[PDB]
Formats: structure tokens, sequence, C-alpha cells
RNA sequence: GAUGUCGGCUCGUCGCAUCCUGGGGCUGAAGAAGGUCCCAAGGGUUGGGCUGUUCGCCCAUUAAAGCGGCACGCGAGCUGGGUUCAGAACGUCGUGAGACAGUUCGGUCUCUAUCCGCUACGGGCGCAGGAGAAUUGAGGGGAGUUGCUCCUAGUACGAGAGGACCGGAGUGAACGGACCGCUGGUCUCCCUGCUGUCGUACCAACGGCACAUGCAGGGUAGCUAUGUCCGGAACGGAUAACCGCUGAAAGCAUCUAAGCGGGAAGCCAGCCCCAAGAUGAGUUCUCCCACUGAGGUAAGACUCCCGGAAGACCACCGGGUUAAGAGGCCAGGCGUGCACGCAUAGCAAUGUGUUCAGCGGACUGGUGCUCAUCAGUCGAGGUCUUGACC
RNA sequence: AUUCCUUGUCGGGUAAGUUCCGACCUGCACGAAAGGCGUAACGAUCUGGGCGCUGUCUCAACGAGGGACUCGGUGAAAUU
RNA sequence: AAGGAACUUUGCAAUCUCACCCCGUAACUUCGGAAGAAGGGGUCCCCACGCUUCGCGUGGGGCGCAGUGAAUAGGCCCAG
């Protein structure tokens, strides 16, 4: 349901009673709501939500215009989410608790055009034995006279990164109201100054 | 980490003194004695991991002579292991002290400084015999 | 990835071999045309030349000597040009790019102080 | 992806200097760190690690130094964060003359 | 040689492969000293100027 | 006028006559452990000794270490151990040249993909105006394993020993996705040390070559598993074997013909990702608009430049002087670990002080010192019919 | 190196050995100049085991350079 | 990193080893040899003294992780 924006800033250590845990800061600033995405106006439920600032002379006369409709100020990134409709504006405070598990979400780093052994784990070939086909190169791709054609949707040697991900439960360690940071115990996605989408527990244990 | 074919030192008088690992178990110790492994993988034996074993070089009068399969618990490995405030330990040289399918110590006492994640592994008589629990 | 940090051409020996040259080159001429990557990668490395020299301590010459072999040119980056360049914040380094060429086809480009 | 105006150091920093705690100046030669071992269920136990000093990796949180100590005839080397919760106080017991950052050698 | 082809290929799909490889053309700028047109982010190869006169003539 | 042979390695996918988990009936099923049959292919199905082996036996484990298919799958993917080339030898048949139910040592496996097929990525056009951005989802893929312990409970059960289904909690293995804070790896010139030789006239200090880093020690960013974080599920609908309710034909009986219920790791949905070229081309917000006789133009974008945790090229993101984009410069962090020079001590090699020194790639900020100047190209005036509304 | 039956039987080495070593014997089909048996030394020979060491493996990572990719110039081939 | 032949038809390949001095060196043997078996130690700079000259020996002292400091440089053994 409920959920904000904001930029992946780093991991650092921080111990919570008498362990280590490893944690991943990020800066949830304060997200405006841009358009109320009303089923019988539009289709379905939705609340449009936005972030990182940006100056007018920068904005796009129709931009201006969308942002002219709730008056708020010109924003360098909008995005929806579900059952999430509230009033005034989409702060972390009262939305995540300390303790409360959250699905954090991102574009990862991309690796480019990665082999299989990279890619897909895959296994490649012995190193010693005489070779031409050490490190990667696959074995075969399919079988021989039968299905001469290789498999829809198979392992090949691809763009590796660039995705959207989604890691699900994550435990909220600590939250700063007023420094809008918030820390989440372990790894997201993406790089720092990632976009990241924190997003309420979904379907949890 | 323990993987099979990775000789050992021998922290006990068991009359053992180099081993060489044949599979790792599950560490299934508790209850009555040791219990059936947590599965029929697991590639690396950790710290306060049973294994099984042979002896390979054994010393002349003692409980267990060369070429004898039988089970023990690693005491030190060279792989750092990570305690839970943060710190870390890893020893020169990796050992392990042979055992009974009850869990107990094969020798008389223990030499050289044992881990700890044995305390934690509930095998209270070695670390009953050990000098140290680091 | 390949979110590293500098260019190479050649092997090792050959980035320093060049950085050198061509530092002494434009140290010695104030301007030189060449290709207009190798430009940008020279603009850095001289640019802080500059600075390094412009200390004026016997130690930030021998510093300099480091890399520029050649004596009258130590002497005139040293003495002369650095001291020229003491008002402003730092690096006086320019480049303008002429325009493609005939043997290869590669743009050409313009260094100078 | 995001291009916020905003300084992600200092930002790291607010959020690690709660977490940060500073040491007696060693740099090379021995020391007797007195820990604390309250994972014993209950009681709560005290060792001391005394070695020789050959790390001094980090900074702020992540700040930290490996020690290295012989015991019973075995060679043991600890990794302290300088800002552990299991660590009370660390002691000098004397100073060492060395000339390089880690001392990787004195293992053989 | 493994990398053989089976047929001759047609004129018609040998052009469609093609249809990729027209040259853009150099969109040129009108020198506002010398009235020559050159290159943009680049000097006016004609007269020499580019915000005052760089190269030599 | 050629369909390359065994085994392995690599990479898969499918059948179900199901090795393991799932649901059942029956028992010579007390319990626990089994036997047998029926339903069920979602996932999983370990590592080693010998042998070319496929098999098979053995060591040590496992829930399990299933059987087959795909030209006994796979050599324009690898190997070349086995087997039908040329050498040699043994046994052996033949007078011989030679031969094989034999065994043995040795013996070249061919840089370029046209088309289809597959993985990635762009260009054109379409989607009845030209544009910026936010999206529903028809559909499509991924994922799908499982042990052990504790509680229930030492209860049901059983003479005893032994010892539960159900339900509810913890912790592993292997696997996968991400991540680089930790632990480590690497870090081809970031710092230091060392040797021989050559040069900067010599001394001192340095440079080069000894690798495509001379050698050694260490190491930031980045990248990286052996490190870490998370995941498999709950719920729900319709079912399989199977188990029941009401209940006729056999005015008894009966899960069955009408009707209904419960019930599997399977199916559908749920979870993660893609997805309007879903040519039936969808929805919403906003902007410029009613020129001219194909072309000036608006909104808007492109080219060009400077860069980028984006990248083969394209593409994608940021900036482009109303500027903090990169470089430089400043400060700081971090790495190296005490510079040159001078002074002192010593016959000297060296030591000590100045000196938490000096040097410096990628990190974090600040600052208009440099370059993003100037300018060009492209880009709407929106078909018709019917219906409704003022 | 003659072995078929056969991975023969026992022992040695190994946690586990079809090959290897030592014996025995039923030598399909050993045998004294197509020499029998043995032998120090020798061997880019063939077989088995051990020590050390290692990316050969578990299991791959990072780094470098020469190509692959882009632009300009020159511009083939088998095949059909 | 940890492990160290688990790879595989086979340690194929690639490591370890590596010069010169000193100590020391098995079975077996045709007494020549096996042998450079194996294994261990040394190795730089300065000063003084000594000697047979480019050096070397002895003693003392100094520096580094390391002193054939870079290049040239055997891996060894058991058995058939
Ligand atoms: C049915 O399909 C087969 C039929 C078979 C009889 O023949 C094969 O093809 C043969 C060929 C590929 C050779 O394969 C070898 C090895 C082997 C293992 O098989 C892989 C077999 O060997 C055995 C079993 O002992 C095999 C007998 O012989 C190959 C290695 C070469 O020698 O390549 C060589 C070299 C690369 C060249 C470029 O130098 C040239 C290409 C080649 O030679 C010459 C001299 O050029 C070419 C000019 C030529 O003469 C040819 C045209 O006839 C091809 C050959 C006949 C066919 C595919
Ligand atoms: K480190
Ligand atoms: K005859
Ligand atoms: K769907
Ligand atoms: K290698
Ligand atoms: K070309
Ligand atoms: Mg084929
Ligand atoms: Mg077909
Ligand atoms: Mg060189
Ligand atoms: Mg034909
Ligand atoms: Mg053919
Ligand atoms: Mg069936
Ligand atoms: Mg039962
Ligand atoms: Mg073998
Ligand atoms: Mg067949
Ligand atoms: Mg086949
Ligand atoms: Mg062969
Ligand atoms: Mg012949
Ligand atoms: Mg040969
Ligand atoms: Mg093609
Ligand atoms: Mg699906
Ligand atoms: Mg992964
Ligand atoms: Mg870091
Ligand atoms: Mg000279
Ligand atoms: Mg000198
Ligand atoms: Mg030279
Ligand atoms: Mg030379
Ligand atoms: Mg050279
Ligand atoms: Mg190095
Ligand atoms: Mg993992
Ligand atoms: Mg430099
Ligand atoms: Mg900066
Ligand atoms: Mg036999
Ligand atoms: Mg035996
Ligand atoms: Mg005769
Ligand atoms: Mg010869
Ligand atoms: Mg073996
Ligand atoms: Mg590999
Ligand atoms: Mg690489
Ligand atoms: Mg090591
Ligand atoms: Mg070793
Ligand atoms: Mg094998
Ligand atoms: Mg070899
Ligand atoms: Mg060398
Ligand atoms: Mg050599
Ligand atoms: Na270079
Ligand atoms: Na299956
Ligand atoms: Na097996
Ligand atoms: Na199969
Ligand atoms: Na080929
Ligand atoms: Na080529
Ligand atoms: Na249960
Ligand atoms: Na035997």
């Amino acid at each position: 349901m409920k959920g904000i924006l904001g930029t992946k800033i780093g991991m650092t250590q921080i111990w919570k009673n008498d362990r280590a845990i490893p944690v991943t800061v990020v800066l949830a600033g304060p997200c405006p709501i841009v358009q109320r995405k009303t089923a019988q106006t539009d289709g379905y439920e939705a609340v449009q939500i936005g972030y990182a600032p940006k100056a007018e002379r920068k904005v796009n006369k129709p931009m201006q215009g969308h942002f002219a409709k709730a008056g708020v100020a010109p924003t360098r990134i909008l995005r929806e989410f579900r059952g999430f409709a509230p009033d005034g504006d989409s702060v972390n405070v009262d939305i995540f608790a300390e303790g409360e598990k959250i699905d954090a979400t991102g574009t990862s780093k991309g690796k480019g055009t990665q082999g299989v052994m990279k890619r897909w784990n895959f296994a490649g070939g012995p190193a010693s034995h005489g070779s031409k086909k050490w490190h990667r190169r696959p074995g075969s791709i399919g079988q021989r006279k039968t299905p001469g054609r290789v498999y829809k949707g198979k392992r090949m040697a691809g763009h590796m990164g660039m995705e959207r991900v989604t890691v699900q439960n994550l435990e909220v360690v600590e939250i700063r109201a007023g420094e809008n940071l918030i820390l989440v115990k372990g790894a997201i996605p993406g790089a720092n100054g990632g976009l990241v989408v924190l997003r309420s527990a979904a379907k949890a244990s | 980490m323990i993987m099979p074919q990775s000789r050992l030192d021998v922290a006990d008088n068991s009359g053992a003194r180099e081993i060489m690992c044949i599979r790792v178990l599950n560490s299934g110790i508790g209850g009555k004695g040791l219990t059936t492994g947590g599965g029929g993988n697991k590639r690396y034996a950790h710290v306060g991991d049973i294994i099984v074993a042979s002896v390979k070089d054994a010393a002349p009068r003692g409980a267990v002579k060369a070429g004898d399969v039988v089970k023990a618990v690693v005491v030190r490995t060279s792989h750092a292991i990570k305690r839970a405030d943060g710190s870390t330990i890893r020893f020169d040289r990796n050992a392990a002290v042979i055992i009974n399918n009850q869990g107990e110590p094969r020798g008389t006492r223990v030499f050289g400084p044992v881990a700890r994640e044995l305390r934690d592994r509930r095998f209270m008589k070695i670390v009953s015999l050990a000098p140290e629990v680091l | 990835h390949g979110k590293a940090g500098r260019k190479l051409n050649r092997n090792s020996s050959a980035r320093v071999a060049l950085a050198r040259a061509q530092a002494t080159a434009l140290l010695r001429e104030g301007r030189i045309q060449t290709t207009l990557t190798k430009a940008k990668e020279l603009r850095p490395f001289v640019e802080q030349l500059i600075t390094t020299a412009k200390g004026g301590d016997l130690h930030s010459r021998r510093l300099v000597a480091q890399d520029i072999h050649d004596k009258d040119v130590v002497r005139k980056v040293m003495d002369e040009v650095a001291p020229k360049y003491a008002e402003r914040p730092g690096g006086y380094t320019r480049i303008l790019r002429v325009g493609t060429r005939r043997g290869d086809g590669v743009t050409m480009a313009l260094i100078e102080l | 992806q995001t291009h916020i105006k905003i300084n992600r150091g200092e930002l790291l920093r607010g959020i690690e200097q709660d977490h940060t705690r500073q040491l007696p100046d060693f740099r090379p030669g021995d020391t007797v760190r007195v820990d604390t071992k309250v994972r014993e269920g209950n009681r709560t136990r005290s060792q001391a690690f005394e070695g020789v000093v050959i790390a001094i990796n980090g900074s702020g949180s992540r700040k930290s130094f490996t020690v290295r100590k012989i015991s019973f005839g075995e060679g043991v080397e600890r990794v302290f964060p300088f800002a552990s919760p299991l660590v009370n106080q660390v002691t000098i017991v004397e100073r060492g003359k060395v000339r390089r950052a880690k001392l990787y050698y004195l293992r053989e | 040689k493994h990398p053989v082809p089976k047929k001759k290929t047609s004129k018609s799909k040998r052009d469609m492969r093609r249809s990729h490889h027209a040259l853009t053309a150099p969109n040129l700028t009108e020198c506002p000293q010398c009235h020559g047109k050159k290159l943009s982010h680049h000097i006016c190869p004609n007269c020499g100027y580019y915000d005052g006169r760089q190269v030599l003539a």
C-alpha cells in the first residue's frame, strides 16, 4: 500500500543493542502529491507523487501546467502508488515505523554485455585439458534434427543489469524525522544517488 | 572453509596427529546424541561443524590408529569467523577434535585454544577440556 | 561494469612517456596541435604540473624534473611560467578544436596556455 | 538517477558519529584489550587480548584494528571495531619501531 | 569454410540491408566574421576566428 | 559427388511405467518404523576410489541419491581416453606376403555465419493534430526443493521397551536476486623499499630499461564469493485418488442420474519482472492552435559540446554562461609511513631532529580559473458518416 | 606387452583400486640365439605410488596487453 | 581468501625448485657409478685485522619484508 521515493545514499556500520547491523541510508525527501487518480475519473485508484526538485527554467510549459493543477512546485520525478490516499504531502514520518518490514525497489547497476558465466552462472569449460573454449563460451544450444531451433527465452549472452528490482522484507532500523533519513538493514539494489521506492510490506510473513 | 580432501591437525590426545576430511556433515548434535544431517550437500565445514574423516598419520601407542574412519569436530579454521558484535577471529592452522557418536571427545584433554561457536553449538565437554576459548 | 578513471591508448610506460613528452612540448612552445583526445588527456596533467612548479621550493623543482627531463624547460616553467600564473585560481590551459583530417580522418585540436 | 543537490558525505557522517568511538594513540607495538563476553546466557565474562597491532583499516563506524597473539603455541589474529560495544577499554603496553602500516610478515 | 552462405543474396535483400548507410549532412553554420560556413564548436577554417582570431589565416 | 562413430565435459528441455517430498485406500496397519496400491511431474535427485567406459562394485552421506526420450540429444560447442588408417612388439593362424575372438606403446579433430532459430540493442513507420510526462493490463516469463531441533508431549498408544498424526515455533543446507557497510581478493604506476646498467657534467637527488608493472611490500574508488541482505510461503477458487450428506430405479441398500460438501509440492489466482506493434495500437494530466501561396512558425525536440555508478555502436541520464557538468584549484577523507634540504652523532654503513613528514588515480564538498561560445536543422492548422448534447 | 573365461584367488597400498606390486596356480595360446632368465648404469620411452607446489579442480574474481566494437583510408575468400 | 590433484584418460598444463660456495648424502652395483641422491646452512653494506692477486677468512656493527635483492636459474623419491 503506502510508500515513498528517495535516494540511496550509502551503507555503513551501526550497532543496535549488542550486535553489528549493516544498514543502507536512504533519503526519503518530502514527496508532494501532484495528482489523485480516482478510479471514477480514471479507472483505478492511485496517487502520483513527486521527488527531486527542479528549476522552473528547466521545466516544460506543459509540465508546468501539470504542476499548476495542485500547485506545489516543479519536481523532476513523478511516480504512482496504490491504496495510498492521505491529505497534505508525503513525508516518511507517520508512514514508516522503526521495526516495520518494507519492500525496497530500485534500478540495479547494469553490467552491460556480460557473458553467461556472469549472466546466468553457467560454468564454461576446462582451462587446461586442451581447449579453445576456456572461460565462457556455452556448450550446445539444443538437440539435433529435432526442433532444429533454440528455445524461446533461453540462456545466452545479453545485457545484464539495469533491471527493476524489489527486495522484500527489510527491517526499518532507525528513522530520523526532520532529516528526512531512513536506515534499512541490509542492501538495496542500484547505485548511490540512485532512485529507490520504499513500499509498505506487500505480502509478508 | 573446510571441504573434503583437506588435511587437519588434531587438538587432542586421542592418538591421532593429522587427519584428512572425508565428508562434511551438518552437525546435528542435540537432544539425545548426534542427529542426521540437515542435507546431503553442505560444501564447507565451518567452525563447530562435525565432519567425517580418515586418520592419516597417528602416533604409536594411542586410542586411534592410521586408516581409521572417524568423525571429529572443527575447532580452529584459518578462514575468518565473524561474531555478531562485529569482531573477527582466525587461527594460523586448521584443527579438529576426534569424537564419538555422542559428540564427546575421544581424548582425555584438548590441546590449543578452541573457537567458541563450539559453546553455541552445545559442545560443552569440548569447551571443558579446552585451554582457552577465544 | 567499467567505472574507473583514466585513458589508455597503449601500455603503462607509454601513457607516461606521452604525457611527459607532450607536457614538455606544450610548456616549451606555449601551444600545440594534436588529437582532441590526446589534448583532453593532457589538460589536467599539465595543469597539475604548473601547480607543482608553482611552489618555488627547490623540492617543487626537483619534483617537476621527474616529468620534465629537459632543463631549459624546467627552468622555464619554474622561474617564468609558474610565477606569472600566481594570481589565477588554477589552471590556464584551454583547448580549441580545429577540424577533421585527411590522413586518417581524425578531428584535430589546439591546446595552449 | 535522481540528481538532488546534497552532500552525501556529511549525510553519512551524521548517521555514524553516533556509532564512532575514539581510542588510545596506538599504531605499532603491543596492546591489551579488555573485552566483555556476555553471550554466555547470563554470566558476563571478561577476556583480555594482548598482542601486536598490525592494522589501522577504516574510519568512522567502520574503523578497526587487527592484533596478533600466540596463545598455546598457536597463531591467533583478532579484529576489533574501535566502536564495538563488546570492548571496554584498550591500553598500550609498549610502543614499537616499524617502517610500514601493516606487518603481515610477522606471520612467518 | 564453416562460415559459408547457402544461396547468393537477392538484389532486393542486399539493398534493404544497405538502408542504413546514408551519411548525415554536416550541419553547417554561418561565420559571424568572414561570412563563411563553418563547423559548430570548431574554428572557422577560413578567416580563423572563434570569438577573436586564433589560427593563422 | 559423405547422415562424423563410443564415452566424458558443456548446455538444456520432455514423458511418467514416481527415487524424495504432497494427498489417499487397504494391511498379517497398536505406536514408531514399514509393506502394497491409487492420484500427483512443482521442485529437487551430493562428493569420491578403480575402469575409456555407458553399466557395475566400493568409501562417506543423503528426503532422495528415479528410469527413459530427444540422430543411444549435444564434435560449423570442447575434448580425443575408447574404436576401422600408416610405425613397432607379444601371443597367435599362415610355407610366405599377411591376418584377428586378441592385447600393448604412438599417432594433424578444418581463424570469418548468408537464411531460419536464439540472446541482447537500435533505425523506420504505424497507432487520423503537433507535443511533454504519468499509466491500466489483454497477455508473457521467473520463481516452485528440503532436513534437523524445540513446543504440543515423553501425552494418544503400548506388558514393556519405545514412542505419534494434527497444530504452533526456531535454525540450517543447496539454489537464486541484489549489495559492497564487514571479512577478504584484485587494483599495470597511488606510496614505499631493492638490484644491476645507462643518462640528466660530477656529488646529492632523480629518470629509463630489466614485462606487454624490473622485483618486493602495501593499497583507495571501482569491480568481485568464499562476505552480507532478502526470497521459496500464508490466504483463496476450481479439481485428482479418495472420503461424505440428502436420496430413486432393487416401496431395502447406495457418494449419484437431479443437487451439494471436503480434499494434493499439481491447475488457476496470489509473489517478482516484461508487456499497446494488445495494427481491436488502450486511459489520464498538461501545453501550442485556428497561419501562408510546399514553405516562415508555436508548443517541443534534434544536431553540436562537456560529462556519467549508461554503454560494443546506437540507445538511456545530467549539464550547457539566468551555468557548479567535467577538468583544474582549494579544503577535507583515504593510502602509503617520515620526504628534499639543512643540522647533529659516528672512521664509515647508518642513526637522530626538523617531520603525524613528504608524495597522491577514481572518494566528499566548495570556488566561475578552462571548456560547454556562436549558430543551424526539424516540428501542428488536424478526413468522412451516423448518434447524442446547447 | 602373451589372458579368453576374468575386474581369477590371497596379500600390499587407499576411506574406497578393473590398473600397479608380491605370491599361487586351471600357462584358452610363455620357453633357452624368430634366445630363456636376471642385471648396475642409461631413457624428451611405458605403468603405478609418494613428498613438495600449484587456478588442474570446488569456483571463480580482479588487473594488463594484442584482437574483437567505432571513424577515416585500402578492401579479399570459400560458397551460391 | 580457505583447500591443495578433490581436476582428469594422465598432475595435461602451469607452479614449487633454480647460480656459486660450505656441511652432508641410501638401497644397489659391473666398484667407475648411482649423485648435483635426498636434506640443511650461507649469500648485501661498512669498519678493523689477516692472507695469494681481481678476493677471501675472522670479528664487530648497520639497513629492509626480503640481500645469486632486477635478468639468466634442476622439483625430488620409491617401485615395475
Ligand atoms: C564424413 O565427414 C568426414 C569424412 C572424412 C573421411 O574426412 C573428413 O574431413 C577431413 C578433414 C576435416 C580432416 O579431418 C581428419 C581428422 C578426423 C578425425 O576427422 C575429424 C579423421 O581422422 C581420422 C579418423 O584418423 C578424418 C578422416 O580426417 C582435418 C582435420 C583436417 O585434416 O583438416 C585440413 C587442415 C585444416 C588444413 C586446413 O591444413 C584440411 C581442412 C583438409 O586436409 C588438408 C590437407 O587441407 C582438407 C583440405 C581435406 O583434405 C578434406 C577436404 O579432404 C577433408 C578431410 C577429408 C570429413 C569431415
Ligand atoms: K584490508
Ligand atoms: K609358423
Ligand atoms: K496476468
Ligand atoms: K593463471
Ligand atoms: K572501415
Ligand atoms: Mg552438431
Ligand atoms: Mg520444425
Ligand atoms: Mg616497461
Ligand atoms: Mg551433397
Ligand atoms: Mg555435408
Ligand atoms: Mg500416474
Ligand atoms: Mg503408522
Ligand atoms: Mg585412473
Ligand atoms: Mg539405438
Ligand atoms: Mg550420439
Ligand atoms: Mg584415441
Ligand atoms: Mg601396421
Ligand atoms: Mg610421444
Ligand atoms: Mg546476419
Ligand atoms: Mg504465470
Ligand atoms: Mg548472484
Ligand atoms: Mg568503501
Ligand atoms: Mg655522466
Ligand atoms: Mg648518485
Ligand atoms: Mg634507454
Ligand atoms: Mg635496450
Ligand atoms: Mg622492453
Ligand atoms: Mg604490486
Ligand atoms: Mg549466495
Ligand atoms: Mg605523478
Ligand atoms: Mg570534485
Ligand atoms: Mg583379473
Ligand atoms: Mg586393504
Ligand atoms: Mg630359436
Ligand atoms: Mg638416446
Ligand atoms: Mg590416486
Ligand atoms: Mg572454471
Ligand atoms: Mg576481466
Ligand atoms: Mg594462501
Ligand atoms: Mg601447503
Ligand atoms: Mg572424477
Ligand atoms: Mg608438465
Ligand atoms: Mg622472470
Ligand atoms: Mg625455468
Ligand atoms: Na596506459
Ligand atoms: Na522433473
Ligand atoms: Na556417485
Ligand atoms: Na536424463
Ligand atoms: Na571450426
Ligand atoms: Na583473425
Ligand atoms: Na508438523
Ligand atoms: Na585387492
